């Protein structure tokens, strides 16, 4: 790997610089290098990893949606034939997106998840696993779509089970996991009722535990609670 | 699109 | 080149899709492929080329400025030594920026400029030449900085001479050229008086010719005139 | 930064 010659600490330093410069592809490449050093990641380092890839894949997903919409319009009655270019370019973006997802999943499988014993790290990585299978599901149309969806579901479910046993209902990782699994239910699994139930129960259980928190912890928990409320408002 | 984190 | 097998028309189609998807690196690669087909570019196609590379280099310039500021801060009295990483990463971004500039300059030299006989095309390409030498100048610190600055100046000057002879004072290419050459004077050549004089004279000569224009031409000319005014306000 | 086009 091109980052094999760079010190772990230098990769982490450069990932932080890349974030400040909004150079998310670089940030991701640095963090991939850091993971491949083989040591476990700290909380801060896990956040760098997630932020980098979230931003890279987020841009790819937005581009894919633009292109997919153009392609769908091209296949409506009365649309003039314009050749294979729209499909080709959507496929190009799609393939690059799938590559990024496969890269992230690969890091999780080799060997972040298996070495993660503390609840906070394990849930964090399993949420990522669910998320990147969800992004694969968004673009899947073939024989494997069901298995991809199930892979996302299974990862999210393992994370939910650990989070419920080991973390308070206000923990931001637990909250963000539930937010995302709820979106999985609504957008991927065709289960809007399950999505709405999960978001509501998560919100209400967090509300009940806010009294235990410091001002700073309260800030983080309430921010995610508002995202839950925002989705509920969208869906009801 | 709905919110995720 | 990776685009050698793709039809010219398909490259142009995909550049337009890439623009809609805000995939400017792809857009630039498609347009580079289109230029390398060897045919002259239409006005629309010249615009695709310029937009693509403007956006790619614009992002690199913004990142470079973030990193350069961090680096400068690191070299102030009382700053803790943090190793070579900031310089290395700034150099990485810088090298990639220089590469993009060299790519654009290469397209202009082989063979867009020499085949451009109409004033509108020739001035457009010579303005680009000035612009990409200006971006090289922004990051230049060595033995060649003077020659890079002079290359920018020479390209801009040739474009100004043609534009003054061949185009009306409201022509958007003429206006944009003058805007950019004025910025060259202010930011690169340490000639703020020349910058201010050029912007003022360009603005006033355009104002005097607005009466000749249709509503649609008026819109474009006045937009750039406002940019001239904005710079003048910044500088005075 | 000043305006360019
Ligand atoms: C190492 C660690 O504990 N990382 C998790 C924190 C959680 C809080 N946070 C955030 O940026 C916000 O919430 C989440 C981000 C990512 C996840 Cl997986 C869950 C929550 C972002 C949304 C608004 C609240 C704060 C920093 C990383
Ligand atoms: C082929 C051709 O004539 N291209 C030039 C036009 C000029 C107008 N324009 C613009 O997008 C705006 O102005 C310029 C853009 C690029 C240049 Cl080189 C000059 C002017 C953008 C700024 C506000 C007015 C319109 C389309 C391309
Ligand atoms: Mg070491
Ligand atoms: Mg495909
Ligand atoms: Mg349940
Ligand atoms: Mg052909
Ligand atoms: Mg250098
Ligand atoms: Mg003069």
């Amino acid at each position: 790997g091109a980052m094999g010659s760079m010190e772990r600490a230098s990769l982490i330093q450069k990932a932080k610089l890349a974030e400040q410069a909004e150079r998310y592809e670089d940030m991701a490449a640095f963090m991939k290098g850091a993971v491949e050093k083989g040591e476990e990641l700290s909380c801060e380092e896990r956040n760098l990893l997630s932020v980098a890839y979230k931003n890279v894949v987020g841009g790819q997903r937005a581009a894919w949606r633009v292109l997919s919409s153009i392609e769908q319009k091209s296949n409506e009655e009365g649309s003039e034939e314009k050749g294979p270019e729209v499909r080709e370019y959507r496929e190009k973006v799609e393939t690059e997106l799938q590559g990024v997802c496969d890269t992230v999943l690969g890091l999780l499988d080799s060997h972040l998840i298996k070495e993660a014993g503390d609840a906070e790290s394990r849930v964090f990585y399993l949420k990522m696993k669910g998320d990147y299978y969800r992004y694969l599901a968004e673009v899947a149309t073939g024989d494997d779509k069901k298995r991809i969806i199930d892979s996302a579901r299974s990862a999210y479910q393992e994370a939910m089970d650990i989070s419920k046993k080991e973390m308070p209902p206000t923990n931001p990782i637990r909250l963000g996991l539930a937010l995302n699994f709820s979106v999985f239910h609504y957008e991927i699994a065709n289960s809007p009722e399950e999505a709405i139930s999960l978001a509501k129960t998560t919100f209400d259980e967090a509300m009940a535990d806010l009294h235990t928190l410091s001002e700073d912890s309260y800030k983080d928990s309430t921010l995610i609670m508002q995202l839950l409320r925002d989705n509920l408002t969208l869906w009801t | 699109f709905p919110a995720t984190v």
